[PDB]
């Protein structure tokens, strides 16, 4: 007997935008 | 204005339209550090130890959002040391200042943080952190001579140098007494 | 006796040279560390422009 | 603008048993 | 008396430095102008000499000779220790 | 100024908070540190090392 856990790929989309002058 | 802050720094504001405003001293979920940004995700995930949810689809209307002009800003090289030794929020430049005026502003202040008999190792470690970006070879050297006075033995050399520093006035005094003997003893040999 | 007298002489010379070198090593360190600090103060500092795309890490 | 792809964990269970003598 | 003994220690410790002598001397003049106008005009002159005359080469020279002080003493001491021995090794 | 004797009151069920006690070690020369700044200045944290 030998139980194991194999990792399987995935992903989450992350958009980012700027803030001119930090305002 | 500049102000010293505690590391690690994390600030996350949930916006009303369903995005998040992030400013953080460290990376997470691919968000760059130090520069702020408006963040949106296509599927619920945990970032900076809290849940960033996917927003509800919206209908597009005519916008009235402002678009400010962009702006490059040059700061003094040692801005971190200037903000630290004030212990309050302090003015460091103007938007439209010259290289010359900007520098001649904390220079006298900064020059008078000189080497002392009582914290040479702690001083030498500041000089390294200040020199690292300019001359990395020198930094690594200074850092070494720092840890030698602090760490090697039980810091006995640090102790020895600290003490020989404070004795300077006594040593001169003795030195002068030796000359005054030597001169007389010499003159009282010549026929 | 002659060896003991010679030893005392040679010891004193090495003891003198020992100090006169330490005087020169400390003196040179104070001069160089203080100049570098002066140069560190007058270097050009960083630039910030609020561009996110510029700071992307893959 | 800056679009990114963040990896998110997952796993698949995998059991294994032996074959005495390779028969 | 109380008013004066309030920023005196603070103010005394803004002393002359090897790294901004010209910028210091120009403060001393502005501070002295109302008290002693003759001295101010002098100090202001010796200010502009270290800053302006040539390409400020004298400012440079003095700034550098200021930072070297510890090396010079060290050498000076080595000369005496030679001179004394060389002198004592002339006397019959 | 005059500290007056208060009027007798009737006892009701309380909701007053009771905070935890706390020892706090300050720097030996805290008075000289506060004097040469001439503003209200931060000197330690609750849970800082010697
Ligand atoms: C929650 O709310 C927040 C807001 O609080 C939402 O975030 C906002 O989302 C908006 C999307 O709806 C974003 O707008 C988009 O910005 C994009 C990037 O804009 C910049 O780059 C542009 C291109 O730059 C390159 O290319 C040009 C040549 O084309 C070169 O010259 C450059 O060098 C670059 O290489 C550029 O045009 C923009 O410039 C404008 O803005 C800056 C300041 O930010 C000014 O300095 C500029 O002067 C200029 O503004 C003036 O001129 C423009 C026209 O040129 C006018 O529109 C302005 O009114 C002003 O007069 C930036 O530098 C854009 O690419 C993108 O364009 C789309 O839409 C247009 C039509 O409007 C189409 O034609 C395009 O094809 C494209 O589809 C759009 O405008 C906001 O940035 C963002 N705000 C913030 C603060 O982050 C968030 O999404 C919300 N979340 C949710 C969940 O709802
Ligand atoms: C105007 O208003 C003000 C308020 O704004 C009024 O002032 C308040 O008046 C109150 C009286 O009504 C005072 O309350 C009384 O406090 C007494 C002292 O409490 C302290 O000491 C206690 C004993 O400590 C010794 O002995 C123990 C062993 O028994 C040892 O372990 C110790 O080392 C000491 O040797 C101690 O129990 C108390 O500890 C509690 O409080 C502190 C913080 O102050 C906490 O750190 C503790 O954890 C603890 O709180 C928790 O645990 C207790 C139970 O143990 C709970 O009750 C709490 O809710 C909490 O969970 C203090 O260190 C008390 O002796 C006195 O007790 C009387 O009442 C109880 C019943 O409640 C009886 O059983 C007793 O027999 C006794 O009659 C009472 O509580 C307020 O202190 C005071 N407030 C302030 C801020 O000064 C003022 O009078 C008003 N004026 C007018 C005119 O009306
Ligand atoms: C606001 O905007 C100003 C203007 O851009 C910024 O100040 C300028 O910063 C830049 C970049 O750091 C400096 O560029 C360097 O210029 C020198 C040559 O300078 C000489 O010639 C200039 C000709 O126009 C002249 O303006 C200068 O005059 C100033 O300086 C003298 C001497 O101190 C002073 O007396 C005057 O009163 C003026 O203050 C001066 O005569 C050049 O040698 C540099 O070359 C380096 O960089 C380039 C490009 O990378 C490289 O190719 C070279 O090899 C070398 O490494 C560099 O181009 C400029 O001198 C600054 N100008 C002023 C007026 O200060 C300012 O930083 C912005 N402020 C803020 C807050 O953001
Ligand atoms: C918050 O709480 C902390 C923890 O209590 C407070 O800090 C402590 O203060 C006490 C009291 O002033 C100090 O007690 C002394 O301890 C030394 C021995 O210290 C050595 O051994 C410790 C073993 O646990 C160890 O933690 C120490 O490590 C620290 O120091 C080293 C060296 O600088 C450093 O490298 C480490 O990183 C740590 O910082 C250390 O190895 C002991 O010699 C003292 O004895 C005197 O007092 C007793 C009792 O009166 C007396 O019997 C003796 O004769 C002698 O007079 C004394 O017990 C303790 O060292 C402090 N601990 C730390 C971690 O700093 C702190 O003050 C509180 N903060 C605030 C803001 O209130
Ligand atoms: C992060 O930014 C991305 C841009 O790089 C966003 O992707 C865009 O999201 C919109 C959502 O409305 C998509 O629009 C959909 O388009 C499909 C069909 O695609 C075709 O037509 C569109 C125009 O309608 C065109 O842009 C495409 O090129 C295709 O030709 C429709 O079925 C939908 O109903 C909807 O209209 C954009 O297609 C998409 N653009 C790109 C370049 O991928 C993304 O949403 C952002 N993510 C987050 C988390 O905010
Ligand atoms: C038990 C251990 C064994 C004993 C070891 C010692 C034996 C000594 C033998 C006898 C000789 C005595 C020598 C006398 C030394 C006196 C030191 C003087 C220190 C001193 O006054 O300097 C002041 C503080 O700096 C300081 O005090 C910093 C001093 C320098 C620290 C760095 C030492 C490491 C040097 C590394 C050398 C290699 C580097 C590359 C060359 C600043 O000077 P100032 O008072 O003029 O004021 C200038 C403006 N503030
Ligand atoms: C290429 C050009 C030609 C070369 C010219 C130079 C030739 C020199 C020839 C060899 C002789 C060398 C002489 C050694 C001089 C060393 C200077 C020491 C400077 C020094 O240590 O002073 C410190 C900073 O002041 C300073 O550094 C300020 C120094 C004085 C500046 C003003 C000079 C103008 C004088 C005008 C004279 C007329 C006025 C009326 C009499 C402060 O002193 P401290 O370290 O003891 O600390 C006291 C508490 N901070
Ligand atoms: C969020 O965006 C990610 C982008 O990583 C999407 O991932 C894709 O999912 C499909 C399945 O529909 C796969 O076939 C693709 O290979 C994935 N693309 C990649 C890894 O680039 C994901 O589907 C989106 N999630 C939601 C809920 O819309
Ligand atoms: C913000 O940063 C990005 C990346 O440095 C700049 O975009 C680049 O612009 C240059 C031309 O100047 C192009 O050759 C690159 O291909 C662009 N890179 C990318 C990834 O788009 C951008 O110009 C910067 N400034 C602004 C105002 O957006
Ligand atoms: C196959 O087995 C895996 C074990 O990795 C299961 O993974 C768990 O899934 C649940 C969701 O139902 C998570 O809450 C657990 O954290 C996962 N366990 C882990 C990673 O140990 C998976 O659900 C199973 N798949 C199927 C289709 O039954
Ligand atoms: C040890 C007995 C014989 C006394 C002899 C005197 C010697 C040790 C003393 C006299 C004057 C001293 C010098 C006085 C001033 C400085 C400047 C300081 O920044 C570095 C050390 C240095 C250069 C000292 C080194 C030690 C010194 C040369
Ligand atoms: C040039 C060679 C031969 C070395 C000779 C040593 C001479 C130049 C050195 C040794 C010690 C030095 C002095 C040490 C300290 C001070 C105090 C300072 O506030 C003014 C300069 C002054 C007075 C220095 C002038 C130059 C000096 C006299």
């Amino acid at each position: 007997s030998l139980r194991m856990q194999h990792p399987v790929p995935k992903y989450v989309e992350v958009n980012m935008t700027s803030i001119p002058q930090g305002v | 204005w500049a102000e010293a802050v505690k590391e690690p720094f994390v600030q996350v504001n949930p916006l009303k339209n369903g995005s998040y405003l992030v400013l953080a001293s460290s990376t997470d979920c691919q968000i760059p550090p130090y520069v702020p940004s408006i963040v949106t995700v296509n599927e619920t995930t945990s970032c900076f130890g809290l849940d960033f949810k996917r927003p509800l689809v919206a209908e597009e209307r005519l916008s009235f959002e402002p678009r400010l002009p962009n702006l490059q800003l040059r700061l003094p090289h040692l801005v971190g040391i200037i903000a630290k030794i004030k212990g309050i929020k302090i003015e460091v430049t103007s938007s439209g200042e010259s290289i010359k005026e900007q520098i001649e502003r904390a220079k006298a202040e900064l020059l008078r943080l000189d080497i002392h008999e009582g914290d040479t190792p702690a001083w030498i470690q500041q000089l390294a952190a200040a020199t690292k970006d300019v001359w990395p070879a020198a930094a690594s050297a200074l850092q070494g001579i720092g840890n030698f006075l602090s760490g090697t033995a039980q810091g006995i050399f640090g102790t020895a140098f600290s003490l020989l520093g404070y004795l300077k006035p006594i040593l001169i005094g003795v030195g002068v007494i030796l000359l005054v003997i030597l001169i007389f003893k010499i003159v009282s040999w010549i026929p | 006796y002659t060896c003991c007298a010679t030893s005392s002489r040679v010891l004193a010379w090495i003891f003198l040279v020992c100090i006169l070198l330490i005087i020169v090593l400390v003196s040179c360190f104070v001069t160089i560390s203080r100049i570098q600090w002066n140069k560190d103060i007058q270097v050009l500092g960083p630039v910030i422009d609020w561009n996110v795309t510029q700071r992307a890490v893959y």
